[PDB]
DNA sequence: ATCACAGGATGTATATATCTGACACGTGCCTGGAGACTAGGGAGTAATCCCCTTGGCGGTTAAAACGCGGGGGACAGCGCGTACGTGCGTTTAAGCGGTGCTAGAGCTGTCTACGACCAATTGAGCGGCCTCGGCACCGGGATTCTCCAGGAT
DNA sequence: ATCCTGGAGAATCCCGGTGCCGAGGCCGCTCAATTGGTCGTAGACAGCTCTAGCACCGCTTAAACGCACGTACGCGCTGTCCCCCGCGTTTTAACCGCCAAGGGGATTACTCCCTAGTCTCCAGGCACGTGTCAGATATATACATCCTGTGAT
């Protein structure tokens, strides 16, 4: 089952030799704006996240599509978690004698993601308009988590996500998650969570409304680490003795499910799911199935089927927990309607019987 | 082989609300405690004095909010203060 | 009932007979704002004692002891007004 | 047009104002200068005379000693004239 | 006898109430003590060792570690400028000191 | 019935011994004052009490006065180290200051 | 009411040392307020040294203790002295 | 004993003044620190004497230099209090 | 026959020192200071090595924070090098 | 003659593996916290008395504010030379650890001189009163300062 | 440019008298000191345990000591300039004395109720014991900062 998938898996990187120039057209973008950002005094302190690096790819079939994070430091936050939601809360500030400079964000107690969104998209856009050699074009707003969209030139998209950095204990909601002890061990769950947690703008929204000026809590660094350090052994994959296939894997479940969502975008069946439920059910497997010996690469056919199954199972029962956060429900009826699980559910079906068509079809 | 008095297991119980990942030496326990003894012997001894002062036999919440005042800078005394008061306004209220 | 800007009540010659009282010669122009910059601050600390003695106490007027207390415990003391 | 040089009077007023006893800063002027401070604490109080010139013979015995020091700084940095500068280096050492 | 119960959990606090109560009535502070004094002052002490250990512990974290020691007890107080002040005297043992170098004496 | 007679006679002593022993067993000193505790401290006093005066006393003849005022208060102190250093942070009002002159500003 | 001070003490002090010297009305004020700041502060200290020694009773001893501490050069001497005689005496008296 | 003035080395005083920020030292610093040193160890260890004496020992305990300390505006936290 | 040069080091020093906690000072030395001193007060006096140790952080403390107001004082004067006279300065302010 | 660059040299930060002793947690007391109770003194409240703070007026007077001219100090720039910094090689005694001794801290138990406490008596000290004497102020004269001109260096 | 009288011109000291209000002494009285007796417990004292502070020994080795080179720094000297000082004239409001009103501090009398002090009982917290993980140590590799040559400009 492992042949037709290395083929696939072979034709999604050969198409990303092509990106060195994309990239390079997203940094003259990128480092533009944090120029300005930098002049502004809301945002003097505002840097990229996964420093070294002007480029992410969160879709696997979507070359052309980046994602970078402006992470801005608050010294010190207090949160309040909204309606028990577990994943959402209220950043007010503690006491800080010298003087904050987000304080202009402020609606009452309570920083306003709202205020913040609109700076930011409004210097953003001042600011593109400053960008003489590209044309680079705000795209209307459709949500907080990318904070903004740019459309560069004819081929380049940028989604910009804004976060708020705090270097403090993670919220007891985290306790019980990471839950990589018997998988990466206990000691570097213990280093990693020596590490700040972050907070992007994000209205709570629920079935009557939305609470405006919620965040929610953000572990993208994390899972970028475990994700490159993915094995016990760390160098796994540095060597072929210690080749496998977690990579591969959910580069397949992205690339299935992306498939899937590009098949039916028109039908808007998929629209809710994404490659953070991927990722998530990933971890989740590989949590599962702790050992290297599990994911041997000449194992992928059926490692890839367990988790397909896996990511079935969670659809079909509507439950796909935060591995960081464990009562945080990603596949609550919620969030995500039936109608587009028992939709995803047969076509993933339908795939995984006729050996995964949708990987060669477009 | 004396019982000797310390905060070092209440020092630990603010750890954990604050970081409850992380430990704390010997010695920075051992500073804790000299911290904990400075500031309560100097509320208590202005706590006295205003007492003193405007001819009282008794120290009650109000001395020791003054107190506080008194010797705590800018927001940190008014943090003081807003914590004390809730814990009396509670306490007598439970 | 709003008082403002008693800070320049504070005199050129007035700062410059206290300078003189200490030792000071000769004083740059630039001496006369900085020196209320610190005066200012002086008396916002014994003011504010003084002030939080005297709410202490239920009372509106700040008498001598209020005042002598304010200034004891900022590291002095003040004879000849009472105790 | 006789006259005393630069310096000549300077001497002697300190000499002379070192003697006395009195109050250099003019009380009225002062005396709301107290109150404009602390009516930013409170409203509607009011002061004993006793009280206001308890705060304005500590205020100026205040200043005088800061001026002692930064003369002090100003010969050390081989001078006679004062800067602003000389009465920050006083406060900084002692610790304000 | 009705069940006895701990003051500290019933004010919240984690600081003991009952002993502070105590400790209030030596060195004879004053012949008596209210109440509500013992409660007050246990929430203070509680708040200020907050500040202080979660600040500690946020330059711990800045370190790399799992604990505060002395060290990091000074770089929170002197860094904050409210608790630099409040102890502003005190000398921390092995508490060394911040990395203050003049301009003046930096070459360029 | 013994006549009452004044402690500060017994001791020797111009300060009251009575009245010091009653501050010190209150204003929340201790639980306990011992009787010579009283006397040895009213002693203290008395004796500081007469070296600020008599030095003082000098400083209004320089003045040629027969008559101490807050002003000989303040040279008798400042002129004496120990007593200047008991009294470092104290301001006397109407003081004044010592007529100190830096060689350097002079001719 | 009826207000209590030194200054009727004070007074015959100045006498002892200079017959025939009078004294203001603010010197005598100031006389006032040393006096009860140099009681407190010895009355202070030997309060804890009667603490730090787990003790409740002050006595001679913790005075002369506290006046070595807080007095410098030899303020603190002669003050012990005229301290130690004045409770020799008092005692056998 | 005696002159154990001595036995603070140049070095001992270079690494403090460097603590302190200090980039050069004059060749007369040294006999001048001493001599500061010194007058500052006089008055804590008295006081510590003193203290120690008026309980009636011998052997001079970190509490008493703790005290020492204290009076004079230096609170020393880490050894008791 | 590399070298750096005069103040490259010493920064580099001053670095590492603001940064470390340990004593500076010799300890036998200073414990042996501190009994010279002792014994002119009182004969046979003992110490515990914590009384010691106090005594040896409380002296550190005071002479760093000397030397930084020294340093001070030096700037003020447009120098690099600390003299007698900045040590002496920064004291008196202090009330020394 | 100055800029910057590249190379070397050096020192720092970094990941790695192993060691150990200092923390974190559990057990078993045991004595201080908490509940329950009475007794009575301090703090709270209101009456109300009258002292002292506030506000306002008008006159006068010294004190501030303003402007001008000119000397004198602050400042920048230059050059000398020496007093520190840096690196090398030799000498020192600090630090480690281990041993052995006993002086003095720390705790126990007994007993009694000392001080809190209370009730009675009274005279030392505080408030209010008058008296007049040392001090502050006025005006005049003596002499002791500072500063410039003119004649020496 | 700098020293030495000798005069002119203020400023400061000393002299003698006015007059005033603040100190100093006297009288009433009242309530805080003194006395005298009782109770009980804090502190003095002796005895004993055994922790921990002193003294000594030898070995390892990182710090301290002393010297030589040379150069960045401190110091003194010069000249520019501008910015304070000192004086005189005009303007302001501080100070003084007097007046009236009333707000709030100080004292009084009275009453609970909120605490101290007592006894009983149990669980929260400290001293000890044990196990293993965090940080220290040490090894080795790779990146960052500093300082001379050197060739390009
Ligand atoms: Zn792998």
């Amino acid at each position: 089952g492992a042949s037709k998938l290395r083929a696939v898996l072979e034709k999604l990187k050969l198409s990303r030799d092509d990106i060195s120039t994309a990239a390079g057209m997203v940094k003259g973008v990128v480092d533009h704006l944090l120029l300005r950002l930098k002049c502004d005094s809301a945002f003097r302190g505002v840097g990229l996240l996964n420093t070294g690096s002007y480029y992410e790819h969160v879709k696997i079939s979507a070359p052309n599509e980046f994602d970078v994070m402006f992470k801005l430091e608050v010294p010190r936050i207090q949160l309040e978690e909204y309606s028990n939601t577990r994943a959402y809360y209220f950043v007010k500030f503690k006491r800080n004698p010298k003087e904050n400079p987000l304080s202009q964000f402020l609606e009452g107690e309570i920083l306003s993601a709202s205020k913040m969104l609109s700076k930011f998209r409004k210097i953003i856009k001042e600011e593109i308009n400053d960008i003489k050699d590209t044309d680079v074009i705000m795209k209307r707003k459709r949500g907080g988590s990318p904070a903004v969209t740019l459309l560069i030139s004819e081929k380049i998209s940028v989604d910009i996500t804004l976060a708020l950095e705090s270097k403090s204990s993670w919220p007891a909601s985290t306790q019980e998650g990471l839950r990589i002890q018997n998988w990466l061990s206990a000691k570097v769950r213990k280093q990693l969570r020596l590490k700040p947690f972050y907070l992007v703008p994000k209205h709570a929204k629920e079935g009557n409304g939305f609470q405006e000026e919620t965040w929610r809590l953000s572990f993208s660094h994390i899972e970028k680490e475990i994700l490159n350090n993915h094995g016990k052994s760390e160098t796994c994959c540095e060597n072929k003795e210690e080749k496998c296939c977690r990579k591969d894997c959910l580069k397949l479940m992205k690339y299935l499910l992306e498939q899937l969502k590009e098949r039916f975008k028109d039908k808007k069946h998929l629209d809710k799911f994404s490659s953070y439920h991927v990722k998530t059910a990933f971890f989740h497997v590989c949590t599962q199935n702790p050992q290297d010996s599990q994911w041997d690469r000449k194992d992928l056919g059926l490692c890839f089927d367990n988790c397909v199954t896996y990511f079935l199972q969670c659809l079909r029962t509507e439950k796909l927990e935060n591995y960081f956060i464990p009562e945080f429900n990603l596949f609550s009826s919620n969030l995500i309607d039936k109608r587009s699980k028992e939709f995803l559910t047969k076509q993933i079906e339908y795939e995984r019987n006729n050996e995964f068509p949708v990987f060669d079809e477009f | 082989r004396s019982r000797k008095e310390s905060y070092s297991v209440y020092v630990y119980k603010v750890l954990k609300q604050v970081h409850p990942d992380t430990g704390i030496s010997s010695k920075a326990m051992g500073i804790m405690n000299s911290f904990v003894n400075d500031i309560f012997e100097r509320i208590a001894g202005e706590a006295s004095r205003l007492a003193h002062y405007n001819k009282r036999s008794t120290i009650t919440s109000r001395e020791i909010q003054t107190a506080v005042r008194l010797l705590l800078p800018g927001e940190l005394a008014k943090h003081a203060v807003s914590e004390g008061t809730k814990a009396v306004t509670k306490y007598t209220s439970a | 009932k709003v008082l403002r800007d008693n800070i320049q009540g504070i005199t050129k010659p007035a700062i410059r007979r206290l300078a003189r009282r200490g030792g000071v010669k000769r004083i740059s122009g630039l001496i006369y704002e900085e020196t209320r910059g610190v005066l200012k601050v002086f008396l916002e600390n014994v003011i504010r004692d003084a002030v939080t003695y005297t709410e202490h106490a239920k009372r509106k007027t700040v008498t001598a002891m209020d005042v002598v207390y304010a200034l004891k415990r900022q590291g002095r003391t003040l004879y000849g007004f009472g105790g | 047009p006789h006259r005393y040089r630069p310096g000549t009077v300077a001497l002697r007023e300190i000499r002379r104002y070192q003697k006395s006893t009195e109050l250099l800063i003019r009380k009225l002027p002062f005396q709301r200068l107290v109150r404009e401070i602390a009516q930013d604490f409170k409203t509607d109080l009011r002061f004993q005379s006793s009280a206001v010139m308890a705060l304005q013979e500590a205020s100026e015995a205040y200043l005088v000693g800061l001026f002692e020091d930064t003369n002090l700084a100003a010969i050390h940095a081989k001078r006679v004239t004062i800067m602003p500068k000389d009465i920050q280096l006083a406060r900084r050492i002692r610790g304000e | 006898r009705a069940k006895a119960k701990s003051r500290s959990s019933r004010a919240g606090l984690q600081f003991p109430v009952g002993r502070v109560h105590r400790l209030l009535r030596k060195g004879n502070y004053a012949e008596r003590v209210g109440a509500g004094a013992p409660v007050y002052m246990a929430a203070v002490l509680e708040y200020l060792t907050a500040e202080i250990l979660e600040l500690a512990g946020n330059a711990a974290r800045d370190n790399k570690k799992t604990r505060i020691i002395p060290r990091h007890l000074q770089l929170a107080i002197r860094n904050d400028e409210e608790l630099n002040k409040l102890l502003g005297k005190v000398t921390i043992a092995q508490g060394g000191v911040l990395p203050n170098i003049q301009a003046v004496l930096l070459p360029k």
